[PDB]
RNA sequence: CUGGUCCACCCGUGACGCUGAGGCGCGAAAGCGUGGGGAGCAAACCGGAUUAGAUACCCGGGUAGUCCACGCCCUAAACGAUGCGCGCUAGGUCUCUGGGUCUCCUGGGGGCCGAAGCUAACGCGUUAAGCGCGCCGCCUGGGGAGUACGGCCGCAAGGC
RNA sequence: AGCGCCGGCCAACUCCGUGCCAGCAGCCGCGGUAAUACGGAGGGCGCGAGCGUUACCCGGAUUCACUGGGCGUAAAGGGCGUGUAGGCGGCCUGGGGCGUCCCAUGUGAAAGACCACGGCUCAACCGUGGGGGAGCGUGGGAUACGCUCAGGCUAGACGG
């Protein structure tokens, strides 16, 4: 499943703006920036997708996160694809380490879905009309990758661990494992199963969450052919 | 450099507490018999005698537990603990019958007697003292 | 469920115009006599409220002390802070000798045999996590073997 | 000497009938059957939480008032099962239990320790043979502990040996009835006794 | 005229090293002795204001002194409030000065931010306040008091 | 049958009297007309031919810190160098065996103390037996580390 030419898709990047824990995952540096082994990103995708696997066959949740405006939308499409939640907008702080109390907004995000579908009173005043829409169009925005998300997910997946080093960390607390794709800049003892590579470029941000979510589809029931890719 | 013991030691607590896989200390055929009492009771993975720069050392090779589970992913240290005892400013030495338990057995003190670099097992057992080089556990 | 003990109830407060206003805080230890303690310091407007709180995060906090005949396994010295608690082998007879606060714990967790000593400062909030903290790196003769 | 006055406060205050008494210990005029709230105006005032000092005080203060034996003589008997061999809290029950007054009660000559220890006071008691008064002559194993011939013949020692003839007693000793005799068979296992006294939190108070 | 110090070469010596109670030297300013010198400045001092008052602050004056030579004094928030030497434990950016194959690397300094770790915290963090060895100095509640007495130093002030 | 205590530390609570008075007090602190804190009282707690106070010793005090502390801002780095004594000191190899370590043996009185038993009706007290020790003398032995002598080295240091 897993293709070798990732090379025309990504290397990586980034200069000495680095982490040195990131240091067993580099080759050598170019054109002033760190080259990312390839060999190795290939040692760990394997041993990523084995978790991965795993976990779809035993029918288990994966939280999908990315918010950098480079995987923002990707993680729409791929992660709807596996019928599974994510978050794309702003990460609300305490989604998993307050749970309970987060989701007890998206009960709200569907009573609004309820009362607005119509009717159960439209003699509620204009301005409520426009106040209540507002607020509904306000949680579809941030909450609507997070409503799939009825119990703690059995793990989690994140774009730039770095850049949703809360979301890491609000798992490490609760020991939901980690999955990450993850450039230079990046602390690596903090992600449990690790992919080593660009996490800007929307080539690679491509490329690895699509085989991630076909894995998880091939694996899950079924098999599917190619899904959308911005050029 | 006053203490080529404590250097040692010191080397592998300092790299041990940043997870390095070996560091390497000025060799010396009495380091080197403590370092084969460290690997033997299992503390270290063992050593090689190597050479930087034209200089003689030994490449001592680290040893620690599982990856974690928790906010703090680091594993336990094998090397939890090491410290001289006897040091250039005060020597210290003692007598068969007063060899210390280190940590209630689960952890030693090596000692050079004239019977060699023994552990407080192997000391009591050929019944020797000496100076008390140092503790790990 | 489990047992539980106050070891510490105290009153806080802050100023602000016209006077000032305060809060509580309840060192919380919680156990079942056969080797599970957990410690929970919690705070509230008002009392009970603090010991339940505090009792909610002990659970959410707890550690698999390594009981041997009732004693632990080996001698153990820690500081948190300033605090320093000293915890020693005891045999069948000795005895839990202690201050309440490292008592407390070691009794609920179901120690029953044990020397201890308070070092360095003694405030009760730091001694009790020194002391959790001490329990927290206890080690048996396995436990070293399959590490080495 | 020992406690010497009302003896009814000391279960109620204990919160525990210790029995101190005998005969009235069974009956519902018992004290604590009537108000098993401590003695005094102010013990149906709702009790404040007591401190571990309060705690470890009162359980020693009860396993003390049950035997009726000064404090020192409490005291000297707790250190000597310091130095003694094994687990302290056992042996100082065990040597509690050696006393003579206590194995004569034990043995069931009469109805309180109070009197088992004027039986003894009194000279109406021997040990292999020999007379003893000394209500605290440590018995050891092997020890005949009789009635006084003089003594088998009075009314009061009749009346309480006759209560005696089918009660079984503690697994280290033996009763011999109409024999007057008895015998100590071995100190103490501690589940061989039942008493209302956590004896761990006794060496708690003398830890201090 | 003369000291320190760094680099490059890896040529010479072969542990010749570290610290250091005493001792010896140096030690801002003010001060002191003798002799110069004295424009500006300016304790003391005079006067004007300000002010309830104003032995101050502000304004006009002003002598020691400030400057030089020689001899004293020996203090300090003499501070990084951080003793010296060595070894070990991520990096990021700015800078000064060398040597390089001159993109970049490697030394020696000066700053910032930070891994681990420390720390009561504040903060420290390869310029450690981290982890260690050696040696030295020092602390042991506040005041009384850096006072008294004694001793040593000083011309005195005063210092230890 | 007495004595101390009953605000917290610390086990033991109410009434009256008093009203910053009289008084308590080891520390914190109590008393200015509703004092569990003064005095009496009832009651309660603790000990008991004793109970309390004063004095002094160790303890708690890891608060002189060997075990087992410290010095940026809490008390605590000498104003800085230079250097005497001292303390301390890199890698390799031999000799010596001073430290160190082992064994043997002498000494380590008796009492006391510790374990066992036994005698005074118990105990205290007292007796018999047992168990050792550090430390120091003597004989023998070991040689890793420290030492010392001897011979090598170049990573410390010094020099070209
Ligand atoms: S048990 Fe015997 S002694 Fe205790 S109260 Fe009832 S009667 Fe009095
Ligand atoms: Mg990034
Ligand atoms: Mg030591
Ligand atoms: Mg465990
Ligand atoms: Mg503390
Ligand atoms: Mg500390
Ligand atoms: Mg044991
Ligand atoms: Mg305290
Ligand atoms: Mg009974
Ligand atoms: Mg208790
Ligand atoms: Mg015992
Ligand atoms: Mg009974
Ligand atoms: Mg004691
Ligand atoms: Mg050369
Ligand atoms: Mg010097
Ligand atoms: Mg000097
Ligand atoms: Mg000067
Ligand atoms: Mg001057
Ligand atoms: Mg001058
Ligand atoms: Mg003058
Ligand atoms: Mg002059
Ligand atoms: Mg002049
Ligand atoms: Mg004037
Ligand atoms: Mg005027
Ligand atoms: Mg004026
Ligand atoms: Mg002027
Ligand atoms: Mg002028
Ligand atoms: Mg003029
Ligand atoms: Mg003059
Ligand atoms: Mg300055
Ligand atoms: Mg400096
Ligand atoms: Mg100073
Ligand atoms: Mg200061
Ligand atoms: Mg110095
Ligand atoms: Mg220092
Ligand atoms: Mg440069
Ligand atoms: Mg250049
Ligand atoms: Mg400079
Ligand atoms: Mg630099
Ligand atoms: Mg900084
Ligand atoms: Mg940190
Ligand atoms: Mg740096
Ligand atoms: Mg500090
Ligand atoms: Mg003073
Ligand atoms: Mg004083
Ligand atoms: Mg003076
Ligand atoms: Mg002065
Ligand atoms: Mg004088
Ligand atoms: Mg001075
Ligand atoms: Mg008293
Ligand atoms: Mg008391
Ligand atoms: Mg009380
Ligand atoms: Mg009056
Ligand atoms: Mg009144
Ligand atoms: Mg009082
Ligand atoms: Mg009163
Ligand atoms: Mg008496
Ligand atoms: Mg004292
Ligand atoms: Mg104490
Ligand atoms: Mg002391
Ligand atoms: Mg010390
Ligand atoms: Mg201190
Ligand atoms: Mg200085
Ligand atoms: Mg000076
Ligand atoms: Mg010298
Ligand atoms: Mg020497
Ligand atoms: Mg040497
Ligand atoms: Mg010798
Ligand atoms: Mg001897
Ligand atoms: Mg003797
Ligand atoms: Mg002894
Ligand atoms: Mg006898
Ligand atoms: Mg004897
Ligand atoms: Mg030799
Ligand atoms: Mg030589
Ligand atoms: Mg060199």
């Amino acid at each position: 499943v897993k293709e070798l030419l990732e090379a025309g898709v990504h290397f990586g990047h980034e200069r000495k703006r680095w982490n040195p824990k990131f240091a067993r995952y580099i080759y050598a540096e170019r054109n002033g920036i760190h080259i990312i082994d390839l060999q190795k990103t290939m040692e760990e995708l394997e041993r990523t997708f084995r978790f991965i696997e795993d976990l779809a066959m035993r029918g288990g949740t994966i939280l999908f996160v990315g918010t950098k405006k480079q995987a923002q939308d990707i993680v729409r499409m791929e992660a709807e694809r596996a019928g599974m939640p994510y978050v794309n907008q702003r990460w609300l702080g305490g989604m998993l380490t307050n749970f309970k109390t987060i989701s007890q907004r998206v009960h709200r995000l569907e009573e609004l879905e309820a009362l607005f579908a119509s009717p159960e009173i439209e003699e509620r005043p204009k301005k409520e009309q426009v106040r209540l829409k507002h607020e509904l169009e306000r949680l579809q925005k941030y909450l609507s990758g997070f409503r799939l998300l009825k119990r703690l997910p059995d793990a989690i997946f994140v774009v730039d661990p770095t850049k949703e080093a809360i979301a890491v960390r609000e798992a490490r607390k609760l020991f939901i494992p980690v999955i990450a794709l993850a450039d230079t800049d990046s602390d690596p003892d903090l992600v449990d199963y690790i992919i080593p590579g660009n996490d800007d470029a929307i080539r690679s941000i491509q490329l690895i969450l699509s085989r991630a979510v076909d894995l998880i589809i091939q694996a899950r029931g079924g098999v599917v052919e190619p899904s959308p890719s911005y050029a | 450099l006053t203490d080529p013991i404590a250097d040692m030691l010191t080397r592998i607590r300092n790299a041990t507490r940043v997870y390095k896989e070996s560091t390497d200390v000025p060799a010396s055929r009495f380091k080197e018999e403590i370092l084969r009492i460290l690997a033997r009771e299992g503390f270290i993975k063992g050593y090689e005698r190597v050479d930087v720069d034209g200089k003689p050392y030994l490449r001592v090779y680290l040893k620690y537990g599982p990856r974690r589970q928790g906010p703090d992913p680091r594993p336990e240290q094998v090397i939890h603990h090491i410290r001289r005892i006897s040091k250039p400013g005060r020597r210290v030495y003692v007598g068969v019958k007063e060899i210390p338990r280190v940590r209630r057995g689960l952890g030693i003190a090596i000692l050079s007697t004239s019977k060699g670099v023994l552990t407080d097992r192997e000391a009591r057992k050929l019944g020797v003292g000496g100076e008390l080089i140092c503790e790990v556990w | 469920d489990f047992e539980e003990k106050m070891i510490l109830i105290r009153r806080t407060a802050r100023m602000q115009a016209g006077g000032r206003r305060f809060r509580f805080g309840a060192l919380v230890v919680v156990g079942d006599r056969q080797g599970r303690v957990g410690l929970g310091f919690g705070k509230a407007p008002e009392v009970p409220l603090a010991v339940q709180k505090a009792g909610y995060y002990a659970r959410r906090n707890m550690v698999e002390v390594p009981l041997q005949n009732g004693t632990i396994p080996h001698e153990i010295e820690v500081e948190f802070g300033a605090s320093k608690i000293v915890l020693k082998p005891a045999a069948p007879g000795t005895g839990v000798i202690a201050g309440a606060v490292p008592r407390a714990i070691l009794e609920l967790a179901g120690v029953t045999d044990i020397l201890t000593k308070e070092l360095g400062s003694r405030n009760p909030i730091n001694i009790a996590y020194a002391t959790m903290e001490a329990l927290r790196q206890l080690r048996t003769k396995a436990d070293v073997e399959r590490l080495r | 000497g020992r406690y010497i006055g009302p003896v009814c406060r000391l279960c109620r205050r204990e919160g525990v009938k210790l029995y101190l008494k005998g005969e009235r210990c069974y009956s519902p005029k018992c004290a604590m059957e009537r108000r098993p709230y401590p003695p005094g105006q102010h013990g149906q005032k709702r009790a404040r939480r007591p401190s571990d000092y309060a705690v470890r005080l009162r359980e020693k203060q009860k396993l003390r008032r049950i035997y009726g034996i000064s404090e020192r003589q409490f005291r000297n008997l707790f250190e000597e099962a310091s130095k003694k061999k094994g687990v302290t809290g056992s042996v100082f029950l065990g040597l509690l239990e050696s006393r003579l007054d206590n194995v004569v009660y034990r043995l069931g000559f009469a109805v309180s320790r109070r009197q088992a220890r004027q039986l003894v006071r009194h000279g109406h008691i021997t040990v292999n043979g020999r007379r003893v008064d000394l209500p605290s002559y440590r018995v050891r194993p092997g020890d005949e502990i009789a009635v006084a011939e003089k003594s088998r013949n009075l009314e009061l020692i009749r009346q309480n040996l006759e209560a005696m003839k089918g009660r079984k007693v503690g697994p280290w000793l033996s009763l011999d009835v109409e024999g007057m005799k008895g015998k100590f068979l071995r100190l103490p296992d501690r589940e061989d006794l039942a008493l209302p006294v956590n004896e761990q939190l006794v060496i708690e108070f003398y830890s201090r």
